[PDB]
């Protein structure tokens, strides 16, 4: 159904360009915990309707490892920011 | 420590009303009864089965032994 | 109110992704989540599921996000801006935004647009599909969080929790 | 006319606290060996009536520093969700019946620490950039000792809904096999709603005449729901089906006793200098609740009195 | 139907009385600090092992129980060892 | 497929209200045993509910008489049992407990 | 890969948070729980190899009922049987 | 520190685990998410800035290599709604699930993934801890095996042994030289696994046996190139002949057993007539041996020992389980009868 | 009895969705009436959009949102 | 440490009760007989709906009247 596609199109909020880039580096996590939700709800549409009755732990066990994945990536902007004061992605010094 | 009296007879008395107007509004909108609530899905399940049969479109009205005697 | 009610949020839903999705001086893209998840929040409150919604709103809406405004002041101390008031974000925000009411636009307002783009019809009562009645047991949905069969996982990701508290325990 | 019954809620509540500054004062008064309001009243209550019309003749002046859609929008939330939270609420009959509710009255109550920390960034500079951000970090500290001790009763009581709630406290007055969880229900409540023993409580002093008369209408609008959701759970007043009105006489008399805690309480006490002031959540609160929380679980186990749902 | 009509009236009623206050009847024609970071990521972690601690009253209509009540003490447990780790270093808090 | 026609339809449905339906409720299905239990076989242990349409009429023809029995003998302490049930609010089995007795003094006495 | 260890110690790590139709904690089937029971019986003992070539069949229409695909395709068709023909009468049916 | 440095090494292959042993797409969504939180730590003990902005650029990356998955999970939930772990029933799907997978075995797409990560570590200690991520997607990939788009997994092969047959002529960095020949023989891995899966863990254990070796030798005193000339008449002339035992055999010279899978991959790669295939890839390994010579020239020929300062003092290192790792990774080309065997 | 007051209801419902379906168009690109979407002949349950076709104007919404956001 | 129970409760008065409330909770469901009444009614509560079966030869027992000695006795909890 149309409910299918939208949401499906709100998944392509995960913008690579967007999601590493430019600076103002917490714009960059922003859609991380951003790109969650839109498969908490994806999930939990087809889970709902056709009454698994089971797999209701899954949406929310999604939404534990959801945050806490997202308390990771958070506390080292800090280290970044501990030193330096802002984010600031175009920092650049360690080379490939 | 008389005139605190009057004060308590005003705030606590703007409480007296939503109770009083709510519970003579359900009761008024369903004519001297109260609202059938539904919490589960086999209750409303009631409540839309008779409003298809109650007399036209009602669900606090009833029919009643008398109706098909 | 009308048939369309459900729907017509999901469009909604999708526009809250956009007003963060390029640059929004990260202060609003918060007010770009709220007003999202909130919505999307609507979303999942149909369809016969209450409980397992609405603790978005508390674990993440109440959890997440509160530290996730808690920071972008104890860092990017410099000066913000209102987003839309410069050109460095207006420059993309409008290009698919047409598309979103584009794909609205012959997915079926045509006769038959055409073969693989009109297969799902917008309405009117098969979005539910929820016939016939149930029990009174619960929603259900209602018996749906068990410490029956399923223990292995809560024994595993209860211990996953707590050497996430560790390495945040050391390094800040 | 449903919407009657709207307009005869959220106007019959706003007289109920713009009438309570005048009590704020007067039991303020007879305490320190003074009267109320004399000259106005005669008996006081011609006194708020006259001071509201002054908050809208005095100037607001708009600070050139700040923004504006900002500025704004944190009042606009103010009297949104802290007059939302009224709305599932019985007496005895709720304006909706909420099959889950007590969630609902959390899942609110945690975006009032989202209004405060827009005020006093959007603003300006130190005071209302440093001092605003502590009291959203002493009020996150107030939401697991406040959900978890709530969910130590719902064990016993039996679910969620609010409607069950009235018939099982039917006998009991339910603070006597939880007076250990009285105080922590209480103290964790007061200090959520920022008053006088554990205040730190710049995001007011920059609103002028204009918007500061809605964050002191809101907060007070907090104020008496905490007594009246305290009143529901804890004090369960009896209940009549052919007497409806029975209920909401010994129903709010009860809540406004409480409602005078919050005045008298702030008649004997100082401050808790800030550092203590979370230092007696953790280290000294939390223990507690996770042992009183194993406690509600063993219980209805070793009675084989597990509650009806 | 009214959820969703019920509230409308209530954010109609906020806006509008700011237009009384701010706008026409007036018509005038950072420091980064650790110590103030640690509690805000110490919170999210309890305020997680609530939510897994939530399905609660639900969880006792039930099966055999003492597999409902041997696990629900454990998440408990797993609240309070990870208090006595991070009892070992709190900061000036 | 194929459905049966318009006729074995338009049978005598019981038009009464719910809560009167769960007024007695209790003493109705106690006593009859004979096509429910066989119909619940005939939905249960055999699906397609096509093959199975006769007995549902045959369990609805034998509340017909059933309210017809009560209604002729015994129906004074019946219509006021619910009549205060009818004072509605979740229809708890406590708040008419003194009405039952009432009702219940005659069921197993005048039939 | 694959070591299976809950096949020869003999407890399950779930197993049961698999299909469709394995458990249901108060017997509370599914939508398409009548076509689990059919399309694992028709490939059980089979080394699914052949199983895209044998059976081909009992796969389809539990696909089917997963979507109701070509029912939401006929169904649409009505409104262009007739709902072009509007002014052109057939009301059909009368109320009620 | 030292008690809980036990314990966060100890989850890692636990997170492992949990990936092979499930037959459930949701915990082996958790297998490698808990793995992606166990290693942060690890590269941080000194608290250096340089660590910091190394693992960050890992952390975002492996992010979206979890978040990739769950969205080829969904799909055969709608999908006929079956959760063992098995065939996909889309292509839509198993194109996201592989080539979101191939991330965290670093194809030739994502190309600094790899050498930004290990050069820029002082830990150079051990980092061998990025050979458990070389070995937990792969077992997945035993599972997902019979439903592949089969053009999609050959062509990240060929380009991987290509890309990484260029990267250190242009080196010095002997842990970006390390770093490359990472892609090396995570091409022919997969290159093989469309034709007998089986074999395929045979190419993957002798990679772990001769990397173990690598670092464990590096674990003298060299982090540079040029500090592996000062070490022959310096530190030991034993270490000498020894690394040259390794170089040579990671090439794949027949007389060595580093040859041993090259030589086995052929007979189950032909027998299926894919001929110009094998031959492209036998061709460019010549390349891979080009890096060892060139380096085996500078330590093994007293390129200027200069910088006089005498160790007189003895060593302790800790080389635990050392000097029995090349003894299978030099004359086991004989000893193989049946590795596909005991193995397969 | 409920269980036997529901299902003469849908077979009741069907056969006006079938029999007011017949009536529409006997079209030669026009449907066999009494077909089947799938092989197996047995008895699955209907869908919302069987009982109820596109008639949606308020008694269609009646029944799916009933339960749903209020009593 | 027969003073160390009298060292701390009259210098931490907090945590010491706390760790008297994680004991006589975990030690007393094992206990007393109370429990497995727990079990008994939790299991007695019939939510969904006893279907009948099919006779054929046996009849071990339980014949179709409902209202006969032919099943179990969980009546004593309306005794109780
Ligand atoms: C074995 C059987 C099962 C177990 C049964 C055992 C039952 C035990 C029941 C215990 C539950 C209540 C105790 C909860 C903890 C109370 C908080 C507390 O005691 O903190 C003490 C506080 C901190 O300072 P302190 O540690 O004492 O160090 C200084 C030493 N000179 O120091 C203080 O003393 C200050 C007090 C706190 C400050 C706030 C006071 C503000 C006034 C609040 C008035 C409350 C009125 C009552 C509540 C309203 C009723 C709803
Ligand atoms: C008599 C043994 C040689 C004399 C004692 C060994 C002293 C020594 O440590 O020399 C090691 C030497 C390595 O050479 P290098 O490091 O360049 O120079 C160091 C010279 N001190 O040379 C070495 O010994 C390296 C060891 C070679 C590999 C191990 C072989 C052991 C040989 C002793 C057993 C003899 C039987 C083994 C051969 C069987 C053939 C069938």
């Amino acid at each position: 159904s149309m409910v299918y596609m939208n949401i499906m199109m709100a998944f392509t909020v995960s913008l690579v360009g967007l999601l590493m880039y430019r600076s103002h580096l917490m714009s960059s996590l922003l859609c991380l915990e951003g790109m969650m939700l839109s498969l908490f709800v994806m999930a939990a549409l087809t889970i709902l309707n056709s009454h698994f009755t089971l797999a209701s732990m899954m949406p929310i066990i999604l939404l534990v490892f959801a945050a806490c994945e997202a308390a990771l990536g958070l506390s080292l902007l800090v280290m970044v920011s501990n030193t330096y004061g802002t984010d600031y992605v175009q920092n650049l010094n360690l080379l490939q | 420590w008389f005139e605190v009296l009057p004060g308590i007879a005003v705030m606590g008395v703007c409480l007296f009303i939503p109770g009083m107007a709510t519970a003579r509004i359900h009761r008024f909108s369903n004519g001297g009864k109260e609202k059938r609530v539904a919490h589960y899905p086999y209750q409303w399940y009631l409540m839309e089965r008779d409003r298809r049969v109650s007399g036209v479109n009602r669900s606090y009205v009833s029919k009643g032994l008398e109706n098909i005697d | 109110m009308m048939l369309y009610i459900v729907f017509i949020l999901s469009v909604i839903f999708v526009m809250g992704f956009v007003g963060f999705s390029s640059k929004p001086s990260p202060i609003y893209g918060g007010l770009g989540l709220i007003v999202s998840g909130g919505v999307g929040c609507g979303i999942v409150l149909n369809f016969g599921g209450s409980f397992l919604g609405l603790m978005v709103f508390l674990i993440y809406l109440g959890g997440m996000m509160v530290v996730f405004g808690y920071t972008t002041a104890m860092a990017t101390e410099q000066y913000p801006e209102i987003w839309l008031s410069n050109k460095a974000v207006l420059g993309a925000f409008v290009t698919g935004l047409l598309m979103e009411f584009f794909m609205v636009y012959y997915v079926l307002k045509d006769k038959e647009v055409e073969v693989v783009f009109e297969f799902n019809g917008l309405g009117d009562w098969v979005i539910y599909d929820t016939g016939d009645s149930g029990f009174f047991s619960e929603e259900a949905m209602g018996i749906a969080a068990l410490y029956s069969y399923g223990t292995w996982l809560v024994i595993v990701t209860g211990w996953s929790l707590l050497i996430g508290v560790v390495v945040i325990m050391e390094i800040t | 006319m449903f919407m009657i019954n709207i307009l005869m809620l959220i106007i019959p509540i706003l007289l109920a606290v713009a009438f309570l500054t005048l009590v704020e004062r007067k039991v303020l008064g007879y305490m320190q060996l003074r009267k109320g309001p004399n000259v106005v009243g005669p008996y006081g209550l011609l006194q708020p009536i006259a001071d509201a019309i002054k908050l809208f003749i005095k100037e607001p002046l708009r600070p050139a520093t700040s923004s504006a859609s900002m500025f704004i929008l944190a009042p606009i939330m103010a009297l949104g969700l802290a007059l939302t939270m009224w709305i599932p609420l019985p007496m005895p009959y709720p304006l909706i019946n909420m099959n889950l509710g007590v969630l609902f009255m959390l899942a609110m109550s945690s975006l009032a620490v989202y209004s405060i920390l827009w005020s006093g960034w959007a603003s300006n500079s130190k005071y209302a950039l440093i001092g605003a951000l502590r009291a959203v970090a002493q009020t996150i500290s107030y939401e697991v000792t406040l959900a978890i001790i709530l969910l130590s009763v719902l064990l016993m009581s039996g679910s969620f809904t609010l409607s069950t709630l009235i018939t099982t406290q039917e006998q009991m007055w339910l603070i006597l096999p939880a007076w250990p969880l009285a105080m922590m229900w209480f103290i964790s409540t007061l200090a959520e709603t920022n008053r006088a023993p554990f205040d730190l409580t710049g995001f007011n002093v920059e609103y002028a005449a204009g918007p500061f008369a809605l964050f002191f209408m809101a907060e007070y609008a907090n104020i008496i729901m905490m007594n009246i959701f305290t009143a529901i759970l804890f004090l369960g007043t009896s209940h009549n089906p052919h007497m409806p009105e029975l209920y909401t006489i010994n129903f709010t008399i009860k809540s406004l006793l409480l409602t005078m805690s919050f005045l008298w309480i702030r008649a004997s006490y100082p401050r808790f200098r800030y550092d203590q002031l979370m230092h007696l959540l953790w280290k000294n609160f939390l223990p507690l609740t996770l042992a009183l929380c194993m406690w509600h679980v063993s219980l209805p186990i070793l009675t084989s009195g597990i509650p009806p749902q | 139907m009214n959820l969703m009509l019920a509230l409308l009236t209530n954010f109609t009623l906020a806006t509008l009385l700011v237009i009384i206050a701010f706008w026409l009847p007036q018509l005038n024609v950072l420091p980064f600090s650790m110590k103030f970071f640690l509690v805000a990521i110490t919170f999210l972690l309890f305020d997680l092992e609530i939510a897994l601690l939530l399905p609660l009253p639900w969880a006792s209509q039930t099966a055999n129980l003492n597999t409902m009540l041997t696990m629900a003490l454990f998440l408990i447990i797993l609240l309070a060892v990870s208090l006595a780790y991070e009892w070992t270093q709190k900061g000036l808090e | 497929v194929e459905l049966p026609s318009l006729e074995d339809l338009k049978v005598q449905e019981v038009k009464v209200s719910s809560s009167v339906l769960k007024a007695a409720a209790h003493h109705y299905g106690a006593q009859c045993d004979k096509p429910n239990k066989e119909f619940m076989l005939c939905r249960w242990e055999e699906k397609d509910p096509r093959r199975c349409l006769e007995e549902g009429k045959l369990v609805n023809q034998c509340a017909l008489e059933f309210f017809r029995q009560i209604k002729r003998h015994c129906a004074e302490p019946f219509t006021e049992y619910w009549t205060c049930i009818d004072y509605s609010g979740l229809q708890l089995f406590r708040r008419c407990r003194k009405q039952q007795a009432q009702f219940d003094e005659c069921v197993l006495d005048k039939l | 890969p694959f070591f299976d260890v809950q096949k020869r110690l003999g407890v399950d790590l779930d197993r049961w948070m698999t299909i469709q139709s394995a458990e249901q904690p108060h017997k509370i089937p599914s939508r398409c729980h009548a076509f689990e029971k059919e399309w694992i019986e028709c490939a059980h003992g089979i080394g699914s190899i052949r199983a895209e070539k044998e059976c081909k069949i009992e796969f389809e229409d539990f696909r089917e009922c997963l979507l109701r695909q070509k029912t939401m395709k006929r169904l649409h068709a009505i409104r262009r049987q007739r709902e072009k023909l509007i002014k052109e009468g057939k009301y059909t049916p009368p109320p009620h | 520190n030292p008690i809980i440095f036990i314990i966060i090494l100890l989850t890692i292959m636990l997170g492992t685990i949990i990936v092979m042993i499930s037959s459930h797409w949701l915990l082996v969504w958790i297998g490698f998410e808990m793995n992606m939180l166990a290693i942060i730590p690890i590269m941080m003990k000194n608290h250096n800035p340089r660590a910091t902005e190394a693992s960050t650029k890992y952390f975002l990356t492996q992010s979206t290599a979890s978040m990739l998955l769950m969205m080829a999970v969904i799909i055969n939930l709608m999908f006929s709604g079956q959760w063992t772990v098995m065939k996909l029933f889309n292509p839509m799907a198993s194109m996201l699930m592989t080539m979101a997978l191939a991330m965290k075995l670093g194809m030739a797409p994502f190309h600094f993934w790899v050498p930004e990560v290990t050069q820029g570590i002082p830990l150079s200690s051990g980092l061998i801890l990025l050979t458990w991520q070389k070995l937990a997607p792969m077992s997945v990939l035993y599972q997902i095996f019979p439903s592949i788009n089969l053009n999609l997994i050959l062509t990240l092969s060929v380009l991987s042994i290509l890309i990484g047959g260029w990267g250190g002529l242009n080196q010095t960095q002997l842990r970006k030289i390390m770093a490359y020949s990472s892609i090396a023989h995570m091409g022919w891995m997969t290159a093989v696994l469309p034709y007998n899966p089986t074999m395929t863990l045979l190419n993957l254990i002798i990679y772990i046996i001769m990397t173990s070796t690598m670092f464990t030798m590096f674990m003298a005193n060299s982090t540079t190139t040029t500090l592996s000339l000062s070490h022959t008449w310096n530190k030991t002339p034993i270490m000498t002949v020894l690394i040259l035992a390794t170089l040579l055999s990671m090439g794949g010279l027949p007389p060595l057993s580093g040859f041993m899978p090259k030589w086995m991959i052929i007979q189950e790669m032909t027998k299926n007539n894919s001929i110009i295939l094998p031959t492209f890839m036998a061709i460019t390994a010549l390349l891979n041996l080009y890096f060892y010579m060139r380096l085996t020239y500078s330590t093994t020929l007293t390129m200027f020992p200069s910088t006089n300062n005498m160790k007189m003092k003895w060593q302790f290192p800790l080389m635990k389980k050392m000097t029995f790792l090349p003894t299978m990774v030099v004359l086991s080309t004989m000893m193989l009868p049946l590795t596909p065997m005991l193995s397969v | 009895l409920l269980q036997a007051e529901k299902d003469r209801r849908v077979l009741q419902m069907l056969r006006e969705n079938l029999e007011e379906e017949a009536t529409v168009m006997k079209d030669v690109p026009g449907w066999k009436v009494g077909e089947s979407v799938f092989h197996t002949t047995r008895w699955v349950t209907p869908m919302m959009g069987e009982l109820y076709g596109l008639r949606a104007s308020e008694e269609v919404l009646s029944a799916t949102y009933g339960f749903i956001w209020y009593t | 440490v027969a003073a160390f129970l009298k060292n701390v409760w009259a210098k931490e008065p907090v945590l010491v009760a706390s760790f008297a409330i994680a004991g006589l909770a975990v030690i007393l469901p094992t206990l007393s007989p109370y429990t497995k009444y727990s079990l008994m009614i939790n299991r007695a509560t019939p939510y969904n709906y006893p279907v009948p079966l099919r006779d054929d030869g046996n009849m071990p027992d339980v014949p179709s009247h409902p209202q006969d000695p032919q099943g179990p006795s969980l009546e004593w909890l309306k005794r109780l």
